[PDB]
RNA sequence: UGUAACGGGGCUAAACCAUGCACCGAAGCUGCGGCAGCGACGCUUAUGCGUUGUUGGGUAGGGGAGCGUUCUGUAAGCCUGCGAAGGUGUGCUGUGAGGCAUGCUGGAGGUAUCAGAAGUGCGAAUGCUGACAUAAGUAACGAUAAAGCGGGUGAAAAGCCC
RNA sequence: CCCGGCGAGGGGAGUGAAAAAGAACCUGAAACCGUGUACGUACAAGCAGUGGGAGCACGCUUAGGCGUGUGACUGCGUACC
């Protein structure tokens, strides 16, 4: 249960190769206040879908 | 003359074994007492 | 005098590790490796500076038999045909003769072809 | 080397290297193999043998022209300034000055000159005559040289 | 102008930086604020807050027009681990690593 | 047109005014040679092929350069036997510069 | 100066069309793998694909001495539990007939990528037919 | 475990026996070029010039000749702020250890030649000390008594306060 | 002065001969880890080199090719102590 000799920074990388974040498509705008937002998500301002609903 | 003219007869200084200085040396890794038993060792030989 | 090692040591790895340039991994990094890649490139220098006159032989040879077959004749008869005509030509002149002018190694053929019969 | 001789740790089980001492030559802070003494690197050398490079010295500092007899080598002041003018008069700049006989008039006004030392007559040696670029001796202590060593 | 920005002995790993920071490499500023905003990520925070202060550096130590600028450079590379012993059983020690980065983001309007 | 001609030990296949470069002669760095040892002789389509230093023929050409080759270096090596060498290497040359093929 | 090596792009090579109706399996393999390796040009470079295309038709018509027809086995593993499977000469011809001079001209080529190129340059066919009229090959009697 | 008793393809010769001539085939031998050791021989023996002949795989081991580092004398000399030691590239050069010049960094020392002395040359000793990898962003985050929500405070609240 | 959390850290400013001399502070190597460019690599098997060798990219030129970097393909080749 342990390695017979080391892995080198080839074998290193290529395993890292499939880490990779990914990034977000886009995002949204939203039709009254127009900031940008997850989709499907409320605004940090409280707007979802054209409609204010948390202060 | 001088200092940095003198010199010595040809054939006056050998300049000595230093045994244990590589393979091109000649002596070097055992130093000229080949491999093991009790004259290869530190302090090692028979008394007389 | 206490004699420091720092820079003749610094100086002897820098030797082997330029040596070691285009090697893969910790044979171009790494000191150890890098010297005993190069004590390898040696040996394989040597023994193919004697594989290089042998395999350049053994080219000139099947390009001088597939060319003289080409026009009829296989590579022992041919040369036993320049032996016995008692030319000198060598079989890197012969290959070259053989890519490049035709014509010439048709003349040497049929010199060949002449001195065998 | 200030430390014990307690066993730094076991002689099996662990898995390190065997060690016996921290004042080991091979570990770090405790040391050295064949560390040094004060010698004595005086060798000695025969008396005919010094007495003939003696002779060989003196007959090539006559043969390289180095060598310079004047018959009377004093200053009148124990003054530097009149030992330079001597030197610069003589045309003569790195040079050793053997008298027969220290007086201290001409021993006090050397001092302070780099390249000239005054040395009496049994003060003689040899590196001093191959060192400097000329030597001026007086007569007596020519005579003197002569009368000690042939 | 190249207009540098650095964040020195970054409490954080360079692998675990250099993730995110290989995602705003070459993007236009705004796209790579947003994308920095919206990544669930302790490194995206750090990544923004030097993003933010180039962005400002870049409007105020030369001319201006961030609306032009675009990331050249951003790369992070491993500081100063500082040690700490970590008791593991059976009486032996651990020597962990608490990972420190450098974070540098090079924008440009080039 | 070219010739084939045994110079050092070995033949050579050259053309007009070009330079080849052989083994160490006793010819200034300045000066001409003749080869009239000349094994093949072809211009055009007539091939002059030497049953052997065919007739008449001679190779004119002067001596360029004298330079040494590029340094090779013999390594030689035996594992676990305690034994191994260098030894470097600069093999002289001649650049000849062919002046003119005779027929 | 040097000597001459083939470059991969200069090379120029001709079609050939081969029928085997009637001939022994190895020499007429034998003489595929002296054109298809580039043995008869003479601008022949070893590290160089210098080979001529092949067009074998009739690949069932070709014949074994002796008792090769029922006595040879073609033997190939699965790479699985034991499963070491097996074929006589007659049940490859009747099958899948272009596989024999396949394997028997893959075994007479060089080892590695080249000689996977230069088995590339083969086109064996078991009917007369062939549809490769558009590269006009000679006919190759040997 | 898989053909698995030609190395393989394949071969009725591409097998065997006899004869014959070609060719391939080694670092062998020969051709050309260079270095060295030994022995004869004459030059007038700078105890080196040449001519020939022969030798030149090597462990343990014997013998011979050199390189490099630090330090002392030469040296209150010589190089050096129009740039030293060091570091890092490049190019020449020697049979080799090596040497020399030079671009960049550095910012104050270096040291010829000929001698002298060594803490004089590391890849290995489960070598010693420091640094940094590897497994790897993996295991784990320490009792399975248990948390959910509202408001606060803050740049940020599952964990703090109520 | 600006970003930042009346931070940490950084960018300008200013001192200085020099701030890649900024207090983690002369020089600042190697291992180790990155970013950018050139070439190679997703049908090809193994001490990762070595001999041959095309292409590609850079410099230059007696305009013939060299020099530098990679190097498809190919013969040979089972590390050191």
């Amino acid at each position: 249960a342990v390695q017979q000799n080391k892995p080198t920074r080839s074998k290193r990388g290529m395993r890292r190769s499939h880490d990779a974040l990914t990034a977000v498509t886009s995002l949204s705008v939203d039709k009254t206040s127009g900031e940008k937002h997850l989709r499907h998500h409320i605004t940090a301002d409280g707007y979802y879908r054209g409609r204010k609903v948390i202060a | 003359m001088r200092l940095n003219t003198l010199s010595p007869a040809e054939g006056s200084k050998k300049a000595g074994k230093r045994l244990g200085r590589g393979i091109g040396s000649g002596l070097g890794k055992t130093g000229g007492r080949g491999h093991k038993g009790q004259k290869s060792r530190s302090g090692g030989g028979v008394r007389r | 005098a206490r004699v420091k090692r720092g820079v003749i040591a610094r100086a002897r790895h820098k030797k082997i590790l330029k040596q070691a340039k285009g090697y893969y991994g910790a044979r171009s990094r790494v000191y150890r490796v890098a010297f005993q890649a190069v004590i390898k490139a040696g040996q394989y220098a040597y023994r193919d500076r004697r594989q290089r006159k042998r395999q350049f032989r053994q080219l000139w040879i099947a390009r001088i038999n597939a060319a003289a077959r080409q026009n009829g004749i296989s590579y022992s008869k041919f040369i036993n045909g320049l032996k016995k005509a008692s030319v000198e030509i060598d079989r890197k002149i012969l290959a070259d003769i053989a890519v490049f002018d035709k014509v010439a190694f048709t003349a040497l053929v049929e010199k060949a072809k002449a001195a065998l019969a | 080397v200030t430390g014990s001789g307690k066993k730094p740790w076991r002689q099996k089980g662990t898995g390190r290297a065997r060690s016996g001492s921290i004042k080991s030559p091979i570990w770090r802070s405790g040391g050295v193999t064949f560390a040094a003494r004060p010698q004595d690197h005086s060798q000695k050398v025969n008396k005919k043998m010094y007495r003939g490079a003696l002779k060989s010295i003196l007959s090539e500092l006559v043969r390289q022209d180095r060598l310079i007899v004047v018959e009377k080598f004093s200053v009148e002041a124990p003054k530097t300034k009149l030992l330079a003018q001597k030197l610069k008069d003589m045309a003569l700049e790195d040079v050793l000055i053997i008298t027969g006989e220290l007086d201290e008039n001409l021993f006090l006004a050397a001092r302070n000159l780099h390249k000239v030392d005054v040395r009496d007559a049994t003060g003689i040696d040899p590196v001093s005559l191959i060192a400097f670029d000329k030597v001026v001796m007086t007569a007596d202590a020519v005579k003197q040289v002569e009368e000690m060593l042939a | 102008m190249e207009t540098i920005a650095k964040h020195r002995h970054a409490r954080s790993s360079a692998q675990k930086v250099r993730l995110v920071a290989d995602l705003i490499r070459g993007k236009k500023v705004s796209q790579a604020l947003d994308i920095l905003t919206y990544t669930n990520k302790k490194a995206a925070v750090l990544v923004k807050k030097v993003l933010e202060s180039a962005i400002a550096n870049a409007e105020h130590n030369d001319g201006a027009d961030i609306d032009d600028l675009k990331v050249t450079k951003i790369f992070v590379d491993e500081g100063p681990s500082m040690k700490r012993i970590m008791p593991r059983a059976k009486g032996r020690a651990d020597r962990i690593l608490k990972r420190t980065s450098h974070i540098t983001v090079v924008v440009s309007d080039r | 047109m070219y010739a084939v001609f045994q110079s050092g030990g070995k033949q050579h296949r050259v053309s007009e005014g070009q330079t080849v470069r052989l083994e160490k002669l006793d010819i200034a760095t300045g000066e001409t040679v003749e080869f009239a040892e000349v094994l093949m002789i072809a211009n055009g389509e007539e091939v002059k092929i030497g049953v052997p230093f065919v007739d008449g023929g001679v190779i004119k050409a002067e001596v360029v350069a004298h330079g040494r080759g590029e340094k090779v270096k013999i390594v030689k090596f035996r594992r676990r036997k305690h034994y191994r060498k260098q030894q470097g290497h600069r093999q002289w040359f001649t650049d000849v510069k062919i002046t003119g093929i005779s027929a | 100066m040097k000597t001459f090596t083939a470059k991969p792009e200069t090379v120029k090579r001709d079609w050939y069309v081969v029928d085997a109706t009637g001939k022994t399996l190895g020499r007429l393999a034998t003489e595929l793998a002296r054109r298809l390796r580039g043995k008869h040009k003479a601008e022949y470079t070893p590290h160089v694909d210098t080979g001529d295309y092949i067009i074998v038709l009739n690949a069932d018509k070709v014949a074994v001495t002796g008792n090769k027809r029922t006595d040879k086995v073609y033997y190939h593993h699965t790479g699985h539990i034991g499963g070491i499977k097996q074929a006589t000469f007659e049940e490859m011809i009747a099958r899948r007939p272009e596989r024999v001079i396949e394997i028997a001209v893959k075994g007479m080529l060089p080892k590695g990528p080249l000689g996977r190129a230069m088995f590339r340059k083969l086109k064996v066919y078991a009917g007369n037919e062939h549809n490769h009229a558009a590269q006009q090959p000679q006919v190759l009697d040997i």
